[PDB]
């Protein structure tokens, strides 16, 4: 019995894109029924239309796959079927479902393990359930294969001891001092009696468990300090926030707190649904995101800060960008600011009521992909106390910590540094699972890579599960899960 | 002809000026005086059409700046399409029936009179209907009920 | 309910056309009866030097009888197009890409000053948005909202 | 509006007679600076730079080049009643006033708004002015007249 709240999914894919770019874009791309569409000239759009075709299906594993690891169940499952198997769920007294699993922690139980998979439809899903060790070991082809407390009570996020609300607020010439980097910026147009969008979804997933207390972003929001304190009551129990009263349109404030140097940029607005005119709607939003890009230093221009909005009329989607080429009748997933990763409308959430009847496991796959692993325990003690209560440390929360993130790769530098122009996703792929057990899902791929003529726009967009035998350019970055190491330099 | 080449010339798009209802009474007007002359005959043709020619008067006060004020100019424009149409039907009836029938070697000649033919016009549009005149020939009581679906619609609405 | 669901067309859609060694502007906003005779009457005055830019109008109402009695004894020299300038299928359409500037007029006598200014706001982005090098020149009703104008990615002052 | 004598006098303004600004500014590229500076009292690029910025102004400390931007002409007017120019209110030659407060003090003159019933023969006690734009080089002078001027900024003063 699923209710599917929309604000919370909302900013928890935000909050994702935060840590990964792309991310929102890439996640609400896997929840929309949509064909191959082949094109011939060589634009971003070919490879786009090609990464947009897969969708998420489930399936129970045949018995060739019983007394084997997870990574060599997916390295054998990729190679072989051409299927990217990204998760299973662990059949038990209860159900639970893992993300990623290293090998030896988890042996397939056997117990009919249904996994997850991302491919082109279910008729490439069902070979997973047909597959015959014995017979099809021959066959190459994917075809013809037929029969002091410092962590939460539940010890899943970071605590801190309650804040005032006045031991945090900043002054323009005070957060001057402050050097902040790699930091999150939240711009908020909200003011008193007004919708209360819950923020508490937003900063939580930033504050999971398995991240370590340095690798945690400090987050700053701009915005009327009324409408804050309406709702600090469910924030002041989490480290590294701080607010700067003020307003995000005016440029002197976005100078105080360094923008240029930035992970990301959220520009959220509160009153869009009390107007009544169509135009007017994301009159801030639009306005706000364009003063950004005008901006000036001494990264020498503001058109390369990385920025996501919400809006409220996907229709305004073409005001984001200048050098697009705008067309009202092309819908939201194939305009650039979408394929970007710079934009999000809520929208694009309406096809996940009918991906929710066919396989009910979807809904608790995301959700804890998404949000930083909210459990039905937890959301009782919210709907009592309201206040997120903390608690002690025990080598059972201290074992909840160890789940797979989402982060970015770069091609670079760095061990797979060789790889950067040979050209073989499939190499790459599997070289990640065997050495470090990390999963490879996706390229963010610059704008203007393919052109032969040189360029400066720094944009990209996302390619969800790129084919074996797929190029790679050395300016690229790769999307992974990485496993939690209880251990690191600080 | 004159005229109408320097019209020809101002238009933007030759296409849609060719297309127009003042292109095509000049197209169906002015070339069979000139065959009549070559001839020595004449034909009694589409010359009601000549009538459709009232229109242009509502834009050419305008041109002229003696049309200014918006009650003014509804009131020249009902009235001059009112007049143009009523009077091209009674002319197009008037033809009609006093030819006859081609496929029936123009033996169904009823004889009338533009002025009857305008009274029937004028009782057909009002809706009186009696039966002192009335069309007889097939080519005259198609037209009539075809110009009942439009005239009768016009007449209801302008009048008033 | 038939006549009138036929003949429900706009009569003035369509597409300008260039003409070699000919400027034009595009004139968009506050249109109206007053507006327009005094813009022209100031426009296309003797005294300045003779001038044979064309101008060509953009709003989504139709012209009432009397603006466009306006429009024909200014016949040869300005056009009028249907349309909405947040639509980059019309700003095609008036070929926006070679206008020499976009003059964008203001409503003084309004209600509330705020969304006027918005308006003009929302207007300046999508002609800048559909062409980033063109000419605007506008109305503000409030300095404070003027501000807002030199925020844009575009918007060059040391240019025109 | 612009032949009424409550206009014609400068004792009335509305908005309406500015909407002629945007054909003007149309044709010639440089007005709107021109205007701007000659009524705001300053519109130089260093303004618009800041005001962007911070929406507001800051004070600041006197340097000897922030001091030589106190150079600007002003708008004042002056009386041919007494002074250097009272020989000439009875003359009656506007083109020799504006060469000889041109080349003594640079001074430039473009304008008289002039009493409105200095052309009656009957007296009156009547105290309405009216302007007088650019007049011709044969201009007849009065001594109630006053005459427009530009004005340099002179760094000493009286005090
Ligand atoms: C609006 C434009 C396209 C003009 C359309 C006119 C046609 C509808 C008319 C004009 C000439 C007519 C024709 C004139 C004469 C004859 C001969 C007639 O046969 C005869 O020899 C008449 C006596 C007999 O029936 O024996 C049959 C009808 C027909 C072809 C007529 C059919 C209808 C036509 C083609
Ligand atoms: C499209 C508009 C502008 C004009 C429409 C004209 C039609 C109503 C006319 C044109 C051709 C005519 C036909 C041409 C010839 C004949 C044959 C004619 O019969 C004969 O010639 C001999 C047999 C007999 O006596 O019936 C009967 C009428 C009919 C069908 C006519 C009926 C009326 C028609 C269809
Ligand atoms: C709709 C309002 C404006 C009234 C419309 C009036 C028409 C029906 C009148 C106006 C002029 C009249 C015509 C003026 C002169 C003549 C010529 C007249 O014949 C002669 O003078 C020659 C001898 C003959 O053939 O009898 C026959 C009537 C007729 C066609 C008249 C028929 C009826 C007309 C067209
Ligand atoms: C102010 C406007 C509406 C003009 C008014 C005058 C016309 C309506 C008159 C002028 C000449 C008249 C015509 C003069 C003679 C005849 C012949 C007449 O036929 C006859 O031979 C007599 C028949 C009969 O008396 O019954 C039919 C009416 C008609 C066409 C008249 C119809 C009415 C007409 C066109
Ligand atoms: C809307 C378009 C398709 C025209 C519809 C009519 C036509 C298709 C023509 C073709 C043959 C015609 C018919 C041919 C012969 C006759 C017999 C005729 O009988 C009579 O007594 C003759 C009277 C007369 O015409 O003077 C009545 C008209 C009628 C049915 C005609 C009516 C009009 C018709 C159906
Ligand atoms: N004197 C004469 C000679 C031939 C005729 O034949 C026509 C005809 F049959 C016809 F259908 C049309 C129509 F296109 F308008 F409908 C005509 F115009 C005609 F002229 C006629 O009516 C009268
Ligand atoms: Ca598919
Ligand atoms: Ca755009
Ligand atoms: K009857
Ligand atoms: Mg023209």
């Amino acid at each position: 019995d699923d209710a599917i709240c929309l604000a919370e999914l909302k900013l928890g894919f935000i909050a994702q894109s935060c840590l990964a770019q792309g991310l929102s874009t890439m996640l609400a791309n896997l929840f929309s029924m949509r064909s191959f569409i082949k094109i011939e000239e060589d634009t971003w759009q070919k490879y786009y239309l090609e990464g947009v075709s897969n969708e998420m299906y489930t399936e129970y594993l045949s018995s060739a796959f019983v007394g084997l690891s997870f990574p060599t169940v997916c390295e054998l499952c990729f190679v072989k079927l051409k299927l990217l198997m990204i998760a299973i769920e662990y059949k038990s007294a209860n159900r639970e479902s893992r993300i990623l699993i290293n090998p030896g922690n988890h042996l397939k139980i056997q117990e009919g393990t249904l996994g997850f998979f991302i491919a082109s439809d279910a008729k490439e899903v069902k070979r997973a359930f047909f597959y015959c060790k014995a017979c099809h070991d021959d066959i190459t082809d994917p075809k013809r294969i037929k029969k002091v407390k410092k962590y939460d009570s539940t010890g899943m996020f970071h605590w801190c001891a309650p804040k005032e609300i006045e031991k945090v607020i900043l002054t323009r010439s005070e957060a001057a001092m402050t050097v902040l980097s790699g930091h999150v910026v939240v711009c908020i147009f909200g003011d008193v009696s007004s919708a209360l969008i819950g923020l508490r979804n937003l900063v939580m997933p930033l504050r999971a468990s398995n991240f370590h207390y340095h690798e945690l972003k400090h987050i700053v929001f701009v915005g009327s300090i009324e409408y804050l304190k309406r709702e600090w009551e469910t924030l002041h129990n989490f480290p590294k926030v701080s607010i700067l009263p003020g307003t995000p349109l005016s440029r002197a404030d976005l100078r105080a707190v360094n923008i240029n140097l930035c992970d990301m940029c959220v520009i959220l607005s509160a009153n869009q649904n009390n107007i009544d005119d169509t135009s007017l709607q994301d009159k801030e939003c639009i306005l706000a995101s364009l003063n950004i890009k005008s901006m000036q230093f001494d990264i020498t221009t503001g058109v390369n800060i990385p920025i996501i909005t919400e809006l409220v009329n996907d229709t305004n989607v073409q005001f984001l960008d200048q050098d697009d080429d705008d067309d009202p009748d092309t819908e939201l997933y194939l305009t650039q600011p979408f394929a970007c990763g710079t934009a999000f409308a809520v929208s694009v959430l309406d096809s996940l009521m009918s991906a929710t009847y066919f396989n009910d496991n979807i809904l608790t796959l995301i959700r804890t992909l998404v949000t930083g692993g909210a459990t039905p325990e937890l959301e009782a003690l919210i709907a009592e106390e309201n206040a997120l209560r903390g608690g002690y440390s025990t080598p059972q929360t201290l074992a909840n910590r160890d789940r797979c993130r989402v982060a970015q790769l770069a091609l670079l530098d760095g061990p797979f540094a060789d790889l950067g122009d040979g050209g073989c996703y499939g190499d790459l792929f599997c070289k990640a699972l065997k050495t470090y057990n990390m999963l490879c899902f996706g390229i963010y791929r610059l704008r203007d890579a393919h052109l032969s003529t040189p360029s400066q726009c720094t944009k990209r967009y996302v390619i969800t599960n790129p084919p074996y035998e797929f190029e790679l350019v050395p300016t690229d970055l790769i999307f992974c899960l990485m496993q939690f190491d209880h251990n690191a330099g600080q | 002809l004159l005229y109408f080449g320097l019209r020809f010339i101002a238009a933007n798009d030759k296409l849609w000026f060719w297309l127009e209802v003042n292109s095509v009474v000049d197209f169906f007007t002015v070339p069979p005086v000139f065959v009549s002359v070559y001839l020595n005959r004449s034909w009694l043709g589409l010359r009601f059409l000549r009538a459709l020619r009232l229109i242009q008067f509502s834009e050419i006060l305008q041109f002229l700046n003696i049309l200014k004020t918006s009650n003014s100019i509804k009131l020249v424009n009902l009235l001059s399409i009112f007049i143009s149409t009523w009077l091209t039907a009674a002319g197009f009836i008037h033809l009609v029936e006093n030819s006859g029938d081609p496929w029936e070697n123009f033996q169904n000649n009823q004889a009338l009179t533009y002025w009857e033919c305008v009274y029937l016009l004028m009782v057909t549009m009002s809706t009186v209907g009696y039966g002192d005149v009335y069309a007889k020939t097939t080519l005259g009581r198609l037209f009539m009920v075809f110009f009942i679906l439009g005239g009768l619609a016009m007449f209801a609405s302008y009048v008033p | 309910e038939i006549i009138e669901l036929i003949g429900n067309r706009k009569k003035y859609g369509g597409s300008y056309s260039a003409v070699s060694g000919r400027k034009h502007i595009v004139v968009c906003g506050h249109i109206t009866l007053e507006s327009v005779s005094n813009f022209l009457k100031d426009f296309l005055h003797k005294d300045r030097d003779d001038v044979n830019v064309e101008i060509v109008f953009l709003h989504n109402i139709s012209p009432n009888l009397e603006l466009e009695a306006l429009f024909k004894r200014h016949f040869t020299q300005v056009e009028f197009y249907q349309g909405s300038v947040l639509n980059p299928h019309d700003l095609a359409r008036v070929k926006i890409e070679s206008a020499d500037a976009c003059l964008i007029l203001a409503n003084k006598y309004c209600a509330d000053p705020d969304a006027e200014d918005a308006s003009n706001i929302m207007r300046v982005i999508s002609i800048k948005n559909y062409h980033p090098k063109i000419r605007i020149i506008t109305q503000m009703l409030q300095y404070h909202n003027k501000a807002h104008l030199l925020n844009i990615p575009s918007w060059n002052w040391k240019e025109g």
